[PDB]
């Protein structure tokens, strides 16, 4: 079992050998860096419908990494920069030779005594056409794999959103009832002024523990704590921050991005086109086999098959089939470009969610602060009520 | 001490508020208070989004919408003007 | 109480927030059109 | 900001003010550049977002060709970043301070500036700037503006 991985950031075919299957967790990252053109610092990969891979757990822990259930990869800088997913397709030397040969064959005239070379070229063309149809089938698979990486991205969005919503809505709703609890806190602040007066009036075994607790919670620090707690506790500070958190959520909430077009609806047409290309390759192979049978027929034709124009007919059929195949090669290259096309089309919603993520990352620093604040509120209520009783 | 009780209540209530609990515990005297308060904060967040959304809805002034017809008169006239300017520059 | 875990000192709102959210979704669609 | 500012983005916002304290007006064009750059990066925008929108609103006719162009560019970059109707409400009011007409592709900076009014003579305020006590003269100018809109 060799690792199967598609850079969900590209949703593109960049697999791994089993050689990295059992290596360290950072081994997959370094493989994407070296084998794939995907560095480490600005990169990411997580489990679709699961957690982002930790530094210890193996892939199968979240069972994935297969040719049909691989892991999803994301280049951090990819969205970090505008970077409409680059499709700087590797040297088309294969495609360039295919184009040159197809042009020659179309310009290739009828063959008289050149039937052997024509059949050799036709067989080479059929084999190359089959190889290209297979490459394009793998491309359509990598398109479905970009779709799977998009599913993984939606899952990761949902997950991170659930964590953020947990923390945020927790602090928020807690303050929601804390409103009346805020009146209780106001009564407690009256009692706090009273306790300040008492402490002024009370200069200085359980008492030992209380005083020890007093050492790291000095009087001025506690007074400043209450004051700032109220001030930033300005209810608007939440309700406006409430609108803020809702906005971060929404920024995450780009419904149309996921429901792009029913990506399966177009992936079905893509698969049908791949099937048509495979059928064309099979027809080309059938025509090459017919060409071999026709070479046999021409050899045996010295006596019983003396009808004329056989070599010319063979050359013409070869040229016609070559033109037909080159035609599909056009759609093949069009899909090669549509790779980067849909790549940028996705990178759009990608950046949408990612910017929502960074803004909600500031929001989550604020939400950790809000936790700390609500904690301060309640825990101080209890412990500082005790300490202020004096 | 109570923080966990409240926090757990908070987390549990939101979890239930998320729709992950049974309708029985709601009758809990503590449950109902959070039930209203939880729904209170929920509507509060709904507003936290909706108020901002509505703010620009009017702020999306139709002035440019009026500017849309301006191109119709602007477009052909500026085309003629640019053609004349090109001819003048050429001469 | 089991949801209370404290001494015995003694729904539709979600639907209202949801109607508000539906209006907010209409507003977001309006924002996209704008 | 590429990989260090998700939450410290505001920690850069203080760096934002510090750069606002920068000396070079060419450093100011670089500032508008890095402005658009963060608008891409983000993670502390909303508050600083509207802050920059308002601040530029007067700086709109800024007479620094480098500064003016880089401002229109950071403006288009922000229009991408925040985009949405948020652009209209937050900036287009701030944008009204310069746009002679609402004729521009805000996704573009050249047309955007074309909408904006011609930048004022920076030289005139600079000779005005060249002065020393303009601070009180600044209050006098505020009073004159109130004369324009006031009593």
């Amino acid at each position: 079992m060799k690792l199967y991985v598609f850079l969900v950031n590209t949703g593109t075919t960049l697999t791994f050998d089993t050689e990295l299957t059992v290596q360290t967790v950072a081994d997959l990252k370094h493989a994407i860096q070296s084998k794939y053109k995907i560095a480490i610092q600005h990169q990411v990969l997580v489990v679709n419908g699961g957690e982002c891979m930790a530094a210890d757990r193996r892939v199968c822990t979240y069972s994935a990494g297969t040719d049909t259930n691989p892991i999803f990869l994301f280049n951090k800088e990819m969205i970090l920069c505008d970077r409409p997913p680059a499709i700087p397709k590797t040297t088309f030397s294969t495609e360039n030779d295919m184009e040159i040969k197809v042009e020659e064959s179309l310009m290739m005239p009828a063959v008289f005594h050149t039937v052997a070379s024509r059949t050799q070229l036709a067989l080479e063309m059929y084999e190359v056409a089959k190889k290209l149809c297979s490459f394009c089938e793998g491309l359509v698979h990598d398109e479905h794999l970009q779709h799977q990486g998009w599913a993984a991205i939606m899952a990761n969005l949902e997950d991170c959103s659930n964590s953020y919503q947990k923390l945020l809505f927790k602090f928020e709703s807690i303050y929601s009832n804390y409103l009346q609890s805020i009146e209780d806190i106001k009564l407690k602040l009256t009692h706090l002024g009273t306790a300040v007066s008492v402490m002024a009036k009370i200069p200085l075994s359980l008492l030992d523990w209380i005083n020890v607790q007093d050492r790291p919670n000095d009087v001025e620090s506690l007074v400043r704590k209450c004051f700032d707690s109220m001030s930033r506790l300005d209810p608007r500070i939440i309700r406006p921050f409430i609108a803020e958190c809702r906005q971060t959520i929404a920024k995450l909430d780009n419904q149309n991005m996921k429901a792009i077009k029913g990506l399966e609806d177009r992936l079905y047409a893509l698969d049908q086109m791949i099937a048509s290309c495979g059928r064309l390759v099979n027809e080309q192979k059938e025509l090459a086999q017919g060409f071999l049978a026709n070479q046999k027929r021409a050899e045996n034709l010295k006596d019983a098959s003396v009808l004329p124009d056989l070599c010319l007919s063979h050359a013409n059929q070869l040229m016609i089939m070559l033109q037909n195949h080159r035609k599909l090669l056009d759609i093949k290259q069009k899909c090669t470009t549509a790779k980067q096309e849909l790549a940028n089309n996705l990178h759009v919603r990608l950046k949408w969610c990612c910017f929502v993520m960074l803004h909600a990352d500031q929001d989550g620093e604020k939400l950790q602060a809000l936790l700390r604040l609500v904690i301060e509120l309640l825990e101080r209520v209890k412990i500082v009520e005790a300490l202020s009783t004096v | 001490e109570n923080l966990s009780r409240r926090l757990k209540v908070t987390g549990d209530l939101f979890d239930i508020m998320s729709g992950q609990t049974d309708v029985d515990h709601p009758l809990c005297e503590e449950c109902t208070d959070t039930l209203l308060d939880q729904l209170d904060t929920q509507l509060n967040v709904t507003e936290n989004e909706c108020q901002n959304y509505k703010r620009c809805l009017e702020i999306l002034e139709q002035m440019n919408e009026d500017d849309s017809e301006q191109l119709q008169m602007e477009l052909k006239e500026l085309a003629l003007e640019e053609e004349r300017l090109i001819q003048e520059l050429e001469d | 109480c089991p949801l209370c875990n404290t001494t015995r000192r003694r729904i539709d709102k979600k639907e209202r927030l949801s109607r508000l959210k539906s209006k907010q979704e209409e507003f977001q669609k309006e924002v996209l059109k704008a | 900001a590429a990989y260090v500012g998700w939450q410290s983005s505001s920690i850069l916002k203080p760096l934002l003010q510090q750069g606002l304290s920068d000396a070079e007006e060419f450093v100011i064009v670089k500032a508008l550049y890095a402005l658009t750059c963060m608008c891409q990066l983000g993670l502390l925008q909303k508050p600083h977002v509207y802050e920059f929108a308002s601040d530029i609103a007067p700086f709109l006719c800024h007479p620094n060709l480098w500064i003016r162009y880089g401002a229109v560019g950071f403006i288009t970059v922000v229009a991408r970043q925040i985009s949405t109707a948020d652009v209209y409400c937050k900036l287009m009011p701030y944008l009204d301070p310069y746009i002679t007409q609402p004729i521009i592709q805000i996704e573009r900076k050249l047309v955007l500036l074309s909408v904006l009014k011609e930048p004022v003579s920076r030289s005139i305020f600079d000779y005005a700037l060249r002065s020393k006590d303009i601070t009180s003269l600044f209050r006098h100018l505020h009073m004159r503006q109130k004369k324009r809109n006031g009593s």
